[PDB]
């Protein structure tokens, strides 16, 4: 009979369901102030109270579509899934939790959001010629990694400031190249051009309607755009559901932070997006450049993965940065830049060891806490994450769903997703504080057997 | 200090050819990028080739380009301009230029191209003397019929500066007229002699003419 | 490219300031250069990129703008600043000149002195006749000049030249002549210069051929 | 450690210009009156058609913190054409980088731009402003033929800046031949006198440059960071250049002789982009009297216990050997993006030790990133690593941080006190700090003891009050004041000196001082100059013997410092603090000779007997049990003595004694340990001989089961002295016995009976109560009174019966508890009594027969009752007597009792016997 909620939640109706997912009220007068209450369901439903007057939630962890994982990439038609579960039904009473498990294969498809970044200095000019048949061929080529590839663009000429720039001494270098019969642009800092778009054609246009600029000092302004790059999600057009590879091309070695001091720059860098509307670094004029502490915590935070394409006379400085920039990778890029699509297939091949989950649009009251498997059978907490995969190889996370206090009766939304992949699991998550008892109650004075009082969820109070 | 002087410009006749050049001194010619700017008989300037410093790279004007070459030695401080398939529209005074970025920072004295099928004629020069009293006498000299341009006139071989009016040729009919006046005391003429001094150095031509009294 | 340069001409009277205009057709940053020309003399370089000054030029010489559109401002404009002015874009290839505004300098009216030649004897021998009228030392530049020959208009034969304004008085002189065949001179007996200007009824000098 | 954050002198300027990019001190020889200069770069000044020009701005420390432009011009860009700049003094960043020696103050501008009248560029070849006295020139020997960035033209002099010992200039330009770099260098003298304002092409005689390097050092910075020293042994101050690109981004710090620019010495950070030549400075670190070069690299990246790349900001340590041959240490920044090399700058001797020392700042660290500089001193062997102060910036970014630190000088006595400041700068807040240091004094306390060891007959001392004499001790307490730089030449210094601290805290006070009679004394000691060791002497006295019992313990001599700070302060309130590394406790202990014989060994004649205060223990129950045990010391005395006991855990012991003063009250422990019960008393750690302890044991003795005769204890004293540590022992049993009372009682249920019972007749047969008589219950029963249990005893009963021939009492039952058996010789209950539902006089058992009934009883427990109950009836027919009347009767049973066995099999038993008599008054 008695027990817990029987002394605990019989003075409240919502107290009750705080304090045991075994107890039940009862309503419509079925035990009215009998001499039990709360109790377990079971006691009460022997004691009248088995009609549907006992609000009876209880924590839940259920399924509501659980499409099966997929083998291959090609396995076209039924769409490929890269995860087990893809929605989740869970019900929460008060200081309590429920567990699922994510189940997340490399497949032979998980989806690429790649960003081509461009250096214009003038010795690319020819290169921009070559890139007019990229992002087709490119994406083509990867459609045999995945079915899934987006392909954006951008560009960096270093800061439009006096040492870096050719000063604008005379105006002649306000649009410059009329040294030599022809004409090319102003610096610019970092631009941003195509986001990231599934028609990759139109990378194709977008190269052709590109061209260069003219750079006084020799290092370039790679790192402002690769952290730009890296950081500002919102216009590259990364989603969160596909794996970032930031392509950074470039025939010259970069400038970095607190060489800025030459341009009257000492402003610290934050680490933090600065392109407008026009697509375009305001920053670049009053911001020095980021260290590689910088790029390598943001680039790590938010997952992105950078490729360098890097012609073959400058590679010492970028094998070197890359080991002080942990996760990225160098390749040797063509004169021509002919080989960019192979780099970059080969790049993606070799950065291909990790999965991580990231949970979006999660509220304050609830905490979800994850146990890795990363070997075998063996899970470390703490986790959202496994490294030393391979491709075909699958992780498993066992997450914790638990509740703090009794949240609003809202249902949410919570976006269980690995970086990287465009499968997620959709947790649909509501809270059994407040049910029908509160609802079913009119105090009206009597009622209380003989007394003036009120009487709500089965009980007189 | 700049100096720059332009040489080579007469009469071509159309679809000829002309060699232009520019001696330059008191800088360092190599250092510099230079170019061609001519002058229209409209007197609108127009841009008409440009050379760069080490003469690596050369640039020139639209209507121009695949008729004209312009080319420099360094050695020799001098810069040209190898005109061909000449026409009519090429008719200007050349003038050569040192560049500050764009701007034209120094120019020359200017060389006259004529385009014509026009053959040279020297001068005719009369006198122009008054119908047979005041403290002041005018007097001239009609220079008519010369081709192409230019023609000097002084008077008393320089002698006399003070009163001379020198007026622009108008061309009529392929040939060149103008015209000359000078003002002296009328006590001095006929008492002491006027002479009108016309040279035309296209056809090698000088020719001296006294005012007489009519 | 087209630069559109105004106004095409400017009266200044001396002390008084004057603006020029340059338009470019799209944006030529600060790629902007002006010029001015003297009479028998080449242009030289008075500002540079939109408004740096040179060298020995006065700071009554002053540019300003970007872009798409500049200015030449010239304060307390002095007797020497008579001549053409341009403006000169350097942004993109070729590089183009503004049509070019004439600076006058407005000086006191002035009329003009004017006398009448004949024929020399050494012209009619060659079988021409040339009847010239100098105009000297006027102002304002405008003057109506006409011949008659015995009375009678005549505008076949008349070739005018002015001369560019003095750089020492700011006056202007002016050169017309009448140019016919010796026989037809020869049937006339009055030729007549005339002269219609401000600061008066027209000016008239004449010859008579049986004089 | 010397520096405080609470009373700074806080410099600033308008908001916006960047007040805080350099900072230096100016100290002409002209005044009494010294200055801090704080560069402005962005500042807007005077000059007309010049913005965000830069200016450098003097300040009065002496409170009036107005700052002030320092004017080196007024006018605004030099002609050529009328407002056409041949320089352009706008966007310059004047006091990005600020310097001065004596009268002279040269301010740098490293985007100053220049026109030449060759070409129209404007090159960034940067310029400095010299202020000399009211005359000023301008020095800018980067500004020449050589146009461009293949040139001069970018050689952005001013970036770093410094001056040799004596007066040469140091300005470099890291822009140099495409950014290679170059270090220009010219005495100032040469540039004053030779400088013609209508050239701005000016070539010194005794000009020094970095010569152009090949296409190998494009891109290296020489002339980012500059200082001085003297590198190559003796002669003029050599120059130390930061190159923060060279070596693939590396970075390397050269030091070119300061008369030949040729490389002397190489330098190189070990991690790319650490920016190694951020910070160059240089310090004579050891006192050694020879600069060392600490090269800032503020973008390091450290390894973390989890192998993560830091960006902490590095300072590299190469410290100066005879030979060139430099050792090496690493300085690293604690926080992530707290970029600890951005600047290195002297700070001098700041504790006045002998030793030159600098401060490192760190612009971006703290939480609230406002920018935290590491004080520490220097070592003979390098730096000491660890910060003993920080200073902290006090002000939120407006938007940028404050970056405090980011420019720094120091090693300047502003005040009257040779104690070094730091000027500290804080750009993104128009802010510069200047940071005042104390005094600091280093003090020497020594404390001796002439008779360290102690013999208490020596009674040489008279005490001030009484007629008695006491051994004692003199107790000598000496200051050494040592300082350098200006502190008052006389400190004042506090010290207390504490007799016997160990024994205070609730023990007997061993000594005291003659004078004052406590074991404490305190004075104010007025030490001057340094060196002096002054003194005071104080005589202890050692307490009477009579009382105190200690020998072994020694008796500890404390010294307790204070340095005051009003009394030691100067007119500015700048008072002096001790340095850091030097206690104020010093001690010395001092010892009494223990006995020991002429031989000075401990030879201790330990010797233990006992008096039982009790002698007997009984079986069954918690007996007291006291024995009072008397440790002798017949001997020399004795270490750690203790009375050691082992006590049979039946035995539960309770402790010692405190209800009797004759006793010593011992502390005592009870504990088990290795298989053993003990109890163990302190005696005393430091026993004298002649010493007697006597104390109460006191046990609680159960022994309730079937043990042996007596309880042992076996009692022995000891030490951990050299010789004869343990007593004999002593051996003390007390006896165990049987003690069992019991006690006889019983009780006849009605007291009395009245004959005249209503309804009561004779019958010939009779049959239930009503025909027989009233009914009796007569009690009997044994108490266990005593606390010994017993395994069988008998209880007699003696029913009487048959008075004549009248049977009066027929027992109807037996009714029996307990362990009890019931024995009769007679017929019970021969009238068949089916009732249930419950010597005339005395009629004894000497008078009618009676029945005889023995019951056996067996195992009773202490306390138990063993109970026999008869129920009986009064027959009418004897009772009713029919030969004359009646009388009134004593019917009287007797039970007896024998208690025979007892589990305690080995003690001695006695029987337990005694009887009582229940009677009946019938009437």
């Amino acid at each position: 009979g008695p027990n817990i909620c029987t002394t605990r939640g019989v003075s409240s109706c919502q107290q009750c369901l705080a304090v045991s997912p075994m107890c039940a009220w009862c309503s419509d007068e079925a035990l009215p102030l009998g001499s039990p209450r709360c109790d377990l369901k079971e006691n009460l439903l022997k004691d009248n109270c088995a009609p549907e007057s006992i609000e009876f939630p209880v924590s839940e962890a259920r399924v509501l579509e659980d499409r099966p994982l997929s083998d291959k990439g090609s396995g076209d038609s039924s769409q490929v899934t890269q995860v087990s579960p893809q929605r989740i039904a869970l019900r929460l009473r008060p200081d309590d939790s429920k567990n699922f498990s994510i189940q997340v294969r490399q497949v032979e498809d998980y989806p690429v959001d790649i960003y081509y970044l461009m250096d214009l200095s003038y010795s690319m000019k020819d290169d921009l010629w070559s890139i007019q048949n990229l992002g087709t061929k490119l994406a083509t080529q990867m459609r045999k990694l995945t079915s899934n590839l987006r392909i954006g663009f951008g560009a960096f000429v270093d800061k439009p400031v006096s040492p870096y720039m050719y000063i604008s001494p005379p105006e002649a270098l306000e649009n410059p190249c009329y040294d030599m019969k022809t004409t090319c642009l102003p610096m610019f800092g970092y631009k941003h051009v195509l986001t990231l778009t599934d028609q990759v054609t139109r990378f194709n246009e977008e190269v052709k309607k590109q061209s260069v600029s003219r750079n006084r000092d020799a290092p370039e302004g790679g790192f402002d755009a690769i952290m730009q790059a890296t950081v500002c999600d919102e216009k590259i057009g990364w989603r969160n559901d596909a794996s970032h590879l930031l392509v950074f091309t470039t025939d010259a070695k970069t400038h970095i932070a607190l060489d800025g001091r030459l341009a009257g720059i000492v402003q610290p860098n934050d680490g933090q997006c600065h392109v407008g509307s026009d697509n375009h670094y305001s920053a670049s004029t009053t911001m020095d450049y980021p260290s590689l502490g910088l790029m390598t915590e943001k680039l790590s935070q938010k997952n992105i993965n950078l490729i360098f394409a890097v012609t073959e006379n400058v590679v010492n400085l970028y094998q070197n940065y890359s080991e002080l920039i942990p996760g990225t990778t160098v390749g040797v890029l063509s004169m021509d830049s002919s080989n960019v699509l192979q780099l970059i297939v080969d790049a993606y091949g070799k950065i291909r060891s990790k999965v991580e989950l990231e949970v979006r649009d999660l509220p304050e009251e609830l905490s979800l806490s994850f146990n890795a498997t990363c070997l075998n059978n063996e899970v470390i907490p703490g986790l959202k994450s496994c490294m030393g995969l391979k491709i075909g190889d699958t992780v498993s996370f066992s997450i914790e769903a638990k509740v703090r206090g009794c949240p609003q009766e809202k249902e949410k939304s919570f976006t269980i997703k690995p970086v990287g992949f465009k499968d997620s699991l959709i947790v649909q998550v509501t809270f059994d504080c407040d049910c029908a008892c509160q609802a079913q109650a009119e105090p009206n004075s009597h009622r209380c057997n003989n007394g003036n009082g009120t009487f709500e969820c089965g009980v007189c109070r | 200090e700049v100096q720059l002087e332009e040489s080579g410009g007469g009469l071509v006749k159309p679809g000829g050819s002309l060699k232009l050049s520019c001696a330059a001194s008191g800088f360092a010619f190599s250092s510099y990028d230079m170019s061609w700017v001519r002058q229209i008989p409209e007197k609108r300037l127009e841009w008409v080739a440009k050379v760069s410093s080490g003469g690596g790279s050369t640039y020139y004007l639209d209507t121009v380009q695949g008729r004209f070459t312009i080319s420099r030695d360094n050695a020799k401080n001098t810069l040209y301009l190898q005109m061909s398939s000449l026409n009519s529209e090429d008719t200007a005074m050349y003038y050569c230029a040192r560049h500050n970025y764009g701007s034209f920072a120094y120019w020359g004295q200017g060389t006259l191209v004529t385009v014509s099928a026009a053959k040279t004629t020297p001068p005719s020069v009369y006198p122009l003397a008054p119908g047979s009293t005041n403290s002041m006498v005018t007097l001239g000299c009609l220079v008519k019929g010369y081709f192409p341009e230019p023609v000097t006139v002084t008077w008393n071989s320089g002698s006399l500066s003070s009163g001379v009016h020198t007026f622009p040729a108008v061309l009529q009919s392929d040939l060149y007229t103008l015209s000359s006046s000078v003002t002296v005391p009328s006590s001095t003429w006929p008492s002491e002699t006027v002479t009108c001094n016309v040279a035309h150095p296209a056809s090698s031509t000088k020719v001296d003419k006294k005012i007489v009294p009519r | 490219l087209v630069m559109t340069q105004t106004p095409a001409t400017l009266s200044v009277t001396p002390g008084d300031s004057v603006s020029l205009s340059c338009r470019a057709s799209q944006s030529i940053s600060n790629h902007l250069h002006w010029y001015q020309q003297k009479s028998h003399e080449s242009p030289r370089l008075l500002i540079k990129y939109a408004s740096q000054s040179i060298s020995g030029i006065p700071s009554r010489f002053s540019g300003s703008g970007s872009g798409t559109d500049f200015t030449l401002s010239i304060n307390s404009v002095e007797t020497e600043d008579f001549g053409m002015y341009f403006c000169q874009q350097s942004n993109s290839w070729p590089h183009t000149f503004g049509g070019g505004t004439k600076l006058e300098i407005k000086r006191a009216d002035a009329a003009p002195t004017v006398s009448i030649f004949p024929p020399s004897s050494e012209q009619l021998t060659s079988g021409g006749a040339s009847v010239v009228c100098f105009l000297n030392n006027f102002y304002p530049k405008d003057i109506n000049v006409k011949w008659k020959i015995d009375g009678s208009e005549r505008q076949n034969g008349v070739l005018n030249s002015w001369t560019d304004q003095d750089s020492k008085d700011s006056t202007y002189s002016m050169s017309s002549t009448l140019t016919l065949t010796k026989d037809e001179y020869e049937r006339h007996n009055s030729y007549t210069c005339e002269a219609t200007h401000k600061t008066s009824s027209p000016i008239v000098k004449s010859f008579n051929r049986n004089e | 450690f010397n520096l405080d954050v609470d009373s700074p002198a806080e410099y600033s300027g308008p908001e916006g210009s960047y007040f805080g990019f350099a900072v230096d001190f100016f100290v002409p020889s002209a005044s009494s009156r010294m200055f801090l200069l704080v560069g402005a770069p962005k500042a807007n000044t005077t000059q007309p058609g010049i913005v965000e020009g830069g200016q450098v701005l003097k300040c009065d420390w002496s409170s009036t913190r107005r700052c002030q432009p320092i004017e080196f011009d007024a006018t605004g860009n030099r002609d050529y054409a009328k407002d056409d700049p041949l320089e352009f003094k706008s966007h310059q960043w004047f006091g990005a980088s600020v310097r001065s020696k004596q009268d002279k103050i040269l301010a740098c501008a490293p985007l100053y731009h220049w026109r030449t009248e060759m070409k129209q560029e404007r090159e960034p070849v940067g310029t400095c402003f010299l202020q000399d006295g009211t005359k000023t020139v301008e020095y800018a020997p980067c500004r020449s033929q050589d146009i461009d960035a293949d040139g001069q033209g970018f050689c952005q002099g001013g970036f770093s800046i410094d001056f040799t010992k004596a007066d040469r200039v140091l300005l470099g330009g890291p822009g140099s031949f495409y950014w290679q770099g170059q270090l220009i260098s010219d005495q100032v003298a040469e540039i004053v006198s030779k400088y013609d304002p209508n050239v701005y092409s000016i070539k010194y005689n005794n000009q020094l440059a970095t010569r152009t390097a090949q296409a190998i050092f494009d891109d290296s910075y020489l002339g980012y960071s500059v200082a001085v020293g003297d590198f190559n042994g003796d002669g003029i101050d050599d120059f130390v250049s930061g190159v923060p690109r060279a070596a693939r981004t590396l970075g390397m710090v050269y030091i070119y002789d300061g008369k030949n620019m040729s490389s002397l010495y190489n330098f190189t950070g070990e991690q790319m982009a650490a920016y190694f030549g951020f910070s160059v400075a240089a310090t004579d670190i050891n006192g050694d009297d020879y600069a060392d070069v600490f090269i800032g690299a503020p973008l390091f990246m450290d390894r973390g216990s989890d192998g993560k790349l830091q960006e902490v900001g590095q300072v590299s340590v190469s410290l100066q050997r005879a030979s060139g041959d430099f050792q090496t240490t690493k300085l690293n920044g604690f926080e992530v993006f707290a970029r600890f090399g951005s600047a290195i700058a002297p700070l001098g001797d700041l504790d006045q030790d002998g030793f030159n020392d600098i401060a490192i700042a760190a612009p971006y660290g703290g939480e609230d990133k406002k920018g935290i500089v590491y004080i520490f001193n220097g070592r003979s062997t390098g730096l000491n690593a660890v910060p003993s102060q920080i200073l902290e910036g006090q002000w939120a970014a407006r938007s940028m941080p404050p970056s405090f630190g980011y420019s720094m000088k120091g090693a300047t006595d502003i005040d009257k006190n040779g104690y070094p400041d730091l000027i500290v700068g804080a750009f993104g807040v128009d802010r510069a700090i200047l940071y005042r240091a104390r005094p600091v004094i280093t003090v020497n306390a020594g404390l001796e003891v002439y008779p360290s060891i102690l013999n208490q007959d020596n009674k040489t001392c008279s005490l001030p009050g009484t007629a008695l004499k006491v051994s004692c001790f003199n107790v000598r307490f000496c200051l050494k004041a040592d300082g350098k730089g200006v502190l008052p030449r006389k400190l004042n210094f506090q010290v207390e000196l504490l007799l016997d601290k160990l024994k205070q805290k609730g023990a007997i006070r061993r000594a005291l001082f003659l004078y004052s009679r406590s074991p404490s004394h305190s004075k104010n000691m007025t030490i001057s100059r340094g060196g002096l060791m002054q003194c005071e002497e104080l005589i202890a006295y050692l307490r009477d013997e009579s009382e105190f019992r200690d020998k072994l313990t020694p008796i500890t001599i404390f010294m307790e410092y204070r340095l005051d700070y009003r009394t030691a302060a100067d007119t500015t309130g700048l008072q002096p603090i001790l340095n850091q590394f030097t206690p104020a406790n010093i001690s010395r202990q001092a010892h009494i000779l223990l006995d020991c014989g002429e031989d000075n060994v401990c030879k201790p004649k330990l010797e233990v007997s006992v008096d039982s205060d009790q002698k007997k223990i009984y079986i069954g129950d918690d007996n007291p049990l006291t024995l009072i045990v008397k440790a002798q010391n017949q001997g020399e005395g004795a270490y750690e003595a203790e009375l050691i006991v082992s006590i049979p855990l039946q035995a539960d012991f309770i402790g010692v004694v405190r209800n009797n003063e004759a006793l010593a009250r011992l502390s005592c422990a009870f504990k088990t340990e290795n298989q053993t019960r003990q109890v163990v008393c302190d005696l005393g750690n430091p026993m004298k001989a002649g010493t007697q302890l006597l104390a109460g044991l006191r046990f609680s003795v159960h022994q309730q089961s079937e043990m042996d005769t007596s309880v042992k204890f076996d009692l022995q004293i000891q030490s951990s002295n050299l010789f004869d540590k343990v007593s004999p022992v002593v051996s003390h049993k007390v006896d165990l016995a049987v003690l069992a009372a019991v006690e006889i009682r019983g009780v006849s249920s009605p007291d009395h009976i009245f004959l005249p019972i209503p309804n009561w007749e004779h019958k010939e047969n009779p049959e239930t109560e009503e025909d027989v008589g009233p009914v009796v219950q007569h009690i009997y029963e044994l108490r266990n009174n005593g606390p010994s249990s017993f395994s069988k005893a008998m209880l007699h009963l003696q029913w009487p019966y048959k008075y004549n021939n009248n049977t009066l009492l027929y027992i109807l039952h037996y009714d029996i508890d307990g362990p009890m058996n019931c024995t009769s010789d007679m017929e019970i209950n021969p009238l068949r009594i089916k009732i249930s539902s419950l010597d005339i006089h005395t009629l004894g058992c000497g008078v009618a027969q009676c029945l005889k009934i023995v019951c056996q009883v067996g195992r009773l427990d202490r306390g138990k009752s063993a109970i026999l109950y008869v129920k009986s009836l009064l027959w009418t027919e004897t009772f009713m007597n029919k030969e004359n009347q009646n009388h009134s009767y004593s019917l009287k049973s007797s039970a007896s009792f024998n208690v025979i066995e007892f589990p305690y099999k080995n003690l001695p038993i006695e029987d337990i016997t005694n009887s009582t008599l229940v009677t009946t008054n019938v009437t």
